[PDB]
C-alpha cells in the first residue's frame, strides 16, 4: 500500500525557514504528480503546491508563490516543502498527496494522504501556563451536582495535558479545546462535575503537564 | 478562483439514516469534483472522484452524483464509522479549492445545556487580569449561543468560546466561554452574566454574579 | 494525419506574427505561458515558442492563418472540423460556417474582461486529452503571441487541435 509519512514540522519564528519531508513507499515520485494541502487549525483544507512526476515543473498557490519551494530528491524518493519567509497565516497541519495521475496524466484529486505534520509559527517564547481554581460553588451546582475546574492560561505553545487527582478522576471530565488568545498565549479549561456532598470529603486537584517548559503544576480547587 | 458552498452546514443522523449533502460551484466544472472524509485529529481520505466513481475500497453506501455546479454526496444506510466532517473539491482550474466542510453528528434526544458560571480567582487578579468562565454542560445539539453580557450591555469581541467533541458515552457537547477583561476595568463594573439561547431551552436563560459576592 | 495541419497552422501563425504583427523571438513577452497541462496524454510532445509583440493584429494575425489554413485542407478533411469545435469549444457550426463562427467565438470570448484584465505575466494552459500515433508522437507548439488576448486564440485553436487528435 501506498505510505506517505511527513516530518519537519515544529515551532517556527516569522520571516524564517523550514523544510518538511514527506517519505513514500509503495510509489516512485517519478511516476506520480505530487501535491501539499495545508489546514489551518479549526479551518478547512487548503492546496498549495505541486510538483511534476519529472521533479522539476512547479506549481503554487498565490499566497505562497515566492515564499516556499516544492521539490523531491528521486535517490530517496522524499518530496519536499521549503517554507522561506512564513508568517503566523502559515501556522496549519501540512498533509503531502498524491495526485492520482501519473507520468502521463493529471487528475487534479488526492488519492493518497500522509499523516501530516503541524507547523506553528509564532512569535512567542515557550512558558508555562499559569493554573488558576475554577472553584465550585452556588452558581455551579445544580441539585446533587458541583461543577469546578481549572483554567489553564497563558502557555506557549501546545500541548498541555490535564488530569484529575492523578488520573484517579475521569468520570464526567471535560476538558477543552485550547484558544489562541490575541497574546500569543494559549488558554484552556477543565470542568469536571462531581456529588455536591462530596465537596467536604474528598479534595479535587488538576494536574497540569506543559511538556515543552518542563511544567507540572497540581492545582487544588476548593469552595 | 472556484468558491464551492456546502448545504446542510451540518447535519445529525441516527445508525441507518440516508444522509444527502450538497456542493454548489461557483462556476461549471463539469465532473471534475471530488469528496473527501475526514475526522478529528486524522487525514482527509478520499471517497469520490469525478463526481460519481466511488474509491476501490470505500463502502458501497457511498455514492455521488451531479455535473456542472450542484453536486450530491449520498450515504445511503449511515454508520457509526460515518461521523465525520465531509468536503467536496473541485478539480478543474488552479488553485484547486475545497469546501467548507459539512459536520454530520450522532442524533440524540434533545438535551438543555446545564449552565454554569465562574468569577475570577484572588489569584489570577492579583496579577492584574480577570478571567470570568461560563460553562454548559451536556447538551445536544451542537448549536448554541452565548452572549456575555456587563452591566447589562452586550459585551462584544472580548471572549473566546472551545467545544468539546461529542460525547462517546451519551452523545452530549459542552462548551466552555471565557470572558477577558483587564482587572482595572473588571472593577469598574457590577454585573456579569452569561445569556444562553439553545434549543433544549424554552427562553434564553441568564447566569450571572455580581463583583464583591461569596 | 493532424500533423502536417498543425506544423502547417504553427508556421503560418509565426509567418503572419511578423509579417503583421511587427514581432520577434527577441521581443520582450508582457505575457509568457508557465506549465502545459495534458490530463491524459497518449503521444503528445508540447512545447511553447515565443513569437510576443504588441494584440489585436496578434488576433487578427492568428485568424488569418487559421481561416487559411481551414481553407487548405481538403473538403473532405474539412468535414472533420465541426465535430471538434462541438467538442472542444461546445461550439454549434459546420463546415461553411467554420470561419464565420470560430471568428466570432474567439472575438467574443478573448476580448472578455476574464483575459484583457487579469494578472499573471505567467499563465498555465490545462487540456484534457491528446493522442499521439504509435510510433509517431504528435509534437506541437504553443506561439506565446505575449498578450491574454492572442494567447486565448491560441489556447482555443489548441484545444481544437488536441481534441482532432482522438
Amino acid at each position: 500500500e501506498v505510505q506517505l509519512v511527513e516530518s519537519g514540522g515544529g515551532v517556527v519564528q516569522p520571516g524564517r525557514s523550514l523544510r518538511l519531508s514527506c517519505a513514500v513507499s509503495g510509489l516512485r515520485l517519478t511516476n506520480s504528480g505530487m501535491h501539499w494541502v495545508r489546514q489551518a487549525p479549526g479551518k478547512g483544507l487548503q492546496w498549495v503546491a505541486v510538483l511534476w512526476s519529472d521533479g522539476r515543473n512547479t506549481d503554487y498557490e498565490e499566497s505562497v508563490k515566492g515564499r516556499f519551494t516544492i521539490s523531491r530528491d528521486d535517490s530517496k524518493n522524499t518530496l519536499f516543502l521549503e517554507m522561506n519567509t512564513v508568517g503566523a497565516e502559515d501556522t496549519a497541519m501540512y498533509y503531502c498527496v498524491t495526485d492520482a495521475g501519473g507520468s502521463n496524466s493529471w487528475e487534479f484529486f488526492f488519492d493518497h494522504w500522509g499523516q501530516g505534520t503541524m507547523v506553528t509559527v509564532s512569535s512567542a517564547s515557550t512558558k508555562g501556563p499559569s493554573v488558576f481554581p475554577l472553584a465550585p460553588s452556588s452558581k455551579s451546582t445544580s441539585g446533587g451536582t458541583a461543577a469546578l475546574g481549572c483554567l489553564v492560561k497563558d502557555y506557549f505553545p501546545e500541548p498541555v495535558t490535564v488530569s484529575w487527582n492523578s488520573g484517579a478522576l475521569t468520570s464526567g471530565v471535560h476538558t477543552f479545546p485550547a484558544v489562541l488568545q490575541s497574546s500569543g498565549l494559549y488558554s484552556l479549561s477543565s470542568v469536571v462535575t462531581v456529588p455536591s456532598s462530596s465537596l467536604g470529603t474528598q479534595t479535587y486537584i488538576c494536574n497540569v503537564n506543559h511538556k515543552p517548559s518542563n511544567t507540572k503544576v497540581d492545582k487544588k480547587v476548593e469552595p | 478562483d472556484i468558491q464551492l458552498t456546502q448545504s446542510p452546514s451540518s447535519v445529525s443522523a441516527s445508525v441507518g439514516d440516508r444522509v444527502t449533502i450538497t456542493c454548489r460551484a461557483s462556476q461549471g466544472i463539469s465532473s471534475w469534483l471530488a469528496w473527501y472524509q475526514q475526522k478529528p485529529g486524522k487525514a482527509p481520505k478520499l471517497l469520490i472522484y469525478a463526481a460519481s466513481s466511488l474509491q476501490s475500497g470505500v463502502p458501497s453506501r457511498f455514492s455521488g452524483s451531479g455535473s456542472g455546479t450542484d453536486f450530491t454526496l449520498t450515504i445511503s444506510s449511515l454508520q457509526p464509522e460515518d461521523f465525520a466532517t465531509y468536503y467536496c473539491q473541485q478539480a478543474n482550474s488552479f488553485p484547486f479549492t475545497f469546501g467548507p466542510g459539512t459536520k454530520v453528528d450522532i442524533k440524540r434526544t434533545v438535551a438543555a445545556p446545564s449552565v454554569f458560571i465562574f468569577p475570577p480567582s484572588d489569584e489570577q487578579l492579583k496579577s492584574g487580569t480577570a478571567s470570568v468562565v461560563c460553562l454548559l454542560n451536556n447538551f445536544y445539539p451542537r448549536e448554541a449561543k452565548v452572549q456575555w453580557k456587563v452591566d447589562n450591555a452586550l459585551q462584544s469581541g472580548n471572549s473566546q468560546e472551545s467545544v468539546t467533541e461529542q460525547d462517546s458515552k451519551d452523545s452530549t457537547y459542552s462548551l466552555s466561554s471565557t470572558l477577558t477583561l483587564s482587572k482595572a476595568d473588571y472593577e469598574k463594573h457590577k454585573v456579569y452574566a452569561c445569556e444562553v439561547t439553545h434549543q433544549g431551552l424554552s427562553s434564553p436563560v441568564t447566569k450571572s454574579f455580581n463583583r464583591g459576592e461569596c | 494525419s493532424i500533423q502536417t495541419t498543425v506544423n502547417t497552422l504553427s508556421e503560418r501563425i509565426s509567418s503572419k506574427l511578423e509579417q503583421e504583427a511587427n514581432a520577434s523571438a527577441q521581443t520582450k513577452c508582457d505575457i509568457e505561458i508557465g506549465n502545459f497541462y495534458i490530463r491524459q496524454n497518449h503521444g503528445c510532445n508540447i512545447t511553447v515558442k515565443n513569437m510576443c509583440s504588441a494584440a489585436d493584429a496578434q488576433l487578427d494575425a492568428v485568424l488569418s492563418a487559421a481561416t487559411e489554413t481551414y481553407s487548405g485542407l481538403t473538403p473532405e478533411q474539412k468535414a472533420y472540423v465541426p465535430a471538434m469545435f462541438t467538442a472542444a469549444l461546445n461550439i454549434q457550426t459546420s463546415v461553411n460556417t467554420v470561419v464565420r463562427d470560430f471568428e466570432n467565438y474567439v472575438k467574443q470570448t478573448c476580448n472578455s474582461s476574464a483575459v484583457v484584465d487579469n494578472k499573471l505575466k505567467i499563465q498555465n494552459v490545462i487540456i484534457d486529452e491528446c493522442y499521439g500515433a504509435p510510433g509517431s508522437p504528435t509534437n506541437m507548439e504553443f506561439i506565446n503571441t505575449g498578450s491574454s488576448k492572442g494567447n486565448c486564440a491560441i489556447k482555443a485553436l489548441m484545444q481544437l487541435t488536441t481534441k482532432a487528435t482522438t
